[PDB]
DNA sequence: TCTGTTCTTCGTGTTCCTCGTCTGTTCTTCGTGTTCCTCG
RNA sequence: CGAGGAACACGAAGAACAGACGAGGAACACGAAGAACAGA
């Protein structure tokens, strides 16, 4: 059981400095190399760096030299980045990595974080239940959902009946452009399940709201 | 600089057929030891990716032996047969030769199945948003099997692709298809300049584009 | 033109630290082969 | 006739030693590539 853990989501201001802590379990630390990979969605992944845990050989990429700093500590069993020269194009997922040979490949990976850059202000979301055209069941199956508008932070996590309804569901992404986020989800449910089984949309949101809306 | 060529960008695979994927290098791959060290990684959507193939054909301790690796030179292949359901995700190959140890992306798994009929529905906006001076028509068009879908929006016989946002989804775990959401967002004074609202889609099973117009 | 020195990239050789690979050697156990002994 | 214990082996498992390979940094005497303050 050699797995890794990281911190949670992070929101940062432009021009600031942010940190990464990386913990693991199982075997020793100073015998191996910690390795480190970047991922931005919709685009191929990219290696960042590596640090050996005995001599601390500091070397970054041909582009990322002088940009991010890589350190570690053995007593806390932790690896550390500090990120500066911040800008909004790197709001993405960063991945900690365990070496298997001489900083040459990777064998297991941590969970990484969502490092996001803050813009505008953190607003509470506006949720709207999707109302049918005719109301009651007027066909073989009916369609319902959830329309959410006007929120800054990404953790707007959409649950039906507090974690249920994993079948016949359409989870949907959010749009980061202009700091205007729209969430639109739809569920197609059967004809004889309308008046008793009214499935509720649920936004889980730590900075703003734990909101529940019933149709 | 390091570039990699993903000539199998996508692939047709159903549950039980074969496939071969050739990650291709721009230059040679040889090392001073005479060997090459090429690695392929698997990501199921939801969890962190893990090591699958580490040198060419030998692998990680505890993986199934059903995948296989081969090749030497500038293009390197992996072969699979009798494809299961629990090994879906995205594959990655690592460049083995040059000094900047740059990753390589763009190799994903695609489940083959029969095509699916469109499901079209229209949502006029809720009154809470109508009290705020804005409105948003929603057209949900679901169960699209291929990715060549062309959407249009019409408002009283007039073509305007303005104020329109669109939302996709990835490969479903159980439905194994796509889904489509289209929102047209304007103000309430910009709403009631016209009456009928139309969403139109271009699919391949429906040999004519599907047109749906509602009134309120 | 160089030195007192400082800020950076690449080698000439050695050692320290960790590791994945390959070859020979040795100890124990197992599906079992050679003589003695024993078990029905 | 079937099998087991004692010393050796066809092949396999756990372990250790000896040598070599390369992978990553550290230290030292010297070489190449750009520069600056003062001195001769």
């Amino acid at each position: 059981e050699v797995q890794l853990q990281q911190s949670g989501p992070e929101l940062v201001k432009p021009g600031a400095s942010v940190k990464m802590s990386c913990k693991a379990s199982g075997y020793t630390f100073t015998s191996y190399v910690m390795h480190w990979v970047k991922q931005k969605p919709g685009q191929g992944l990219e290696w960042i760096g590596f640090i050996n845990l005995y001599n601390d050989g500091t070397k970054y990429n041909e582009k990322f030299k002088g940009k991010a700093t890589l350190t570690s500590d053995k007593s806390s069993s932790t690896a550390y980045m500090e990120l500066s020269s911040l800008t909004s194009k790197d709001s993405a997922v960063y991945y900690c990595a365990r070496d298997y040979y001489g900083s040459r490949w990777f064998d297991y990976w941590g969970q990484g974080t969502t490092l996001t850059v803050s813009s505008a202000k953190t607003t509470a979301p506006s949720v709207y239940p999707l109302a049918p055209v005719c109301g009651d069941t007027t066909g073989s199956s009916v369609t319902l959902g959830c329309l959410v508008k006007g929120y800054f932070p990404e953790p707007v996590t959409l649950t039906w009946n507090s974690g249920s309804l994993s079948s016949g569901v359409h989870t949907f992404p959010a749009v980061l452009q202009s700091d205007l986020y729209t969430l639109s989800s739809s569920v197609t449910v059967t004809s004889s399940t309308w008046p008793s089984q009214s499935i509720t949309c649920n936004v889980a949101h730590p900075a703003s709201s734990t909101k529940v809306d019933k149709k | 600089d390091v570039l990699m060529t993903q000539t199998p960008l996508s692939l047709p695979v159903s549950l039980g057929d074969q496939a071969s994927i050739s990650c291709r290098s721009s230059q040679s791959i040889v090392h001073s030891n005479g060997n090459t060290y090429l690695e392929w990684y698997l990501q199921k959507p939801g969890q962190s990716p893990k090591l699958l193939i580490y040198k060419v054909s030998n692998r990680f301790s505890g993986v199934p032996d059903r995948f296989s690796g081969s090749g030497s030179g500038t293009d390197f292949t992996l072969k699979i047969s009798r494809v299961e359901a629990e090994d879906l995700g995205v594959y990655y190959c690592f460049q083995g030769s040059h000094v900047p140890y740059t990753f390589g992306g763009g190799t994903k798994l695609e489940i083959k199945r029969a095509d699916a009929a469109p499901t079209v529905s229209i949502f006029p906006p809720s009154s809470e948003q109508l009290t705020s001076g804005g409105a948003s028509v929603v057209c949900f068009l679901n169960n699209f099997y291929p990715k060549d879908i062309n959407v249009k929006w019409k408002i009283d016989g007039s073509e305007r692709q303005n104020g329109v946002l669109n939302s996709w989804t990835d490969q479903d775990s159980k439905d194994s298809t796509y889904s489509m959401s289209s929102t047209l967002t304007l103000t309430k004074d910009e709403y009631e300049r016209h009456n009928s609202y139309t969403c139109e889609a271009t699919h391949k099973t429906s040999t004519s584009p599907i047109v749906k117009s509602f009134n309120r």
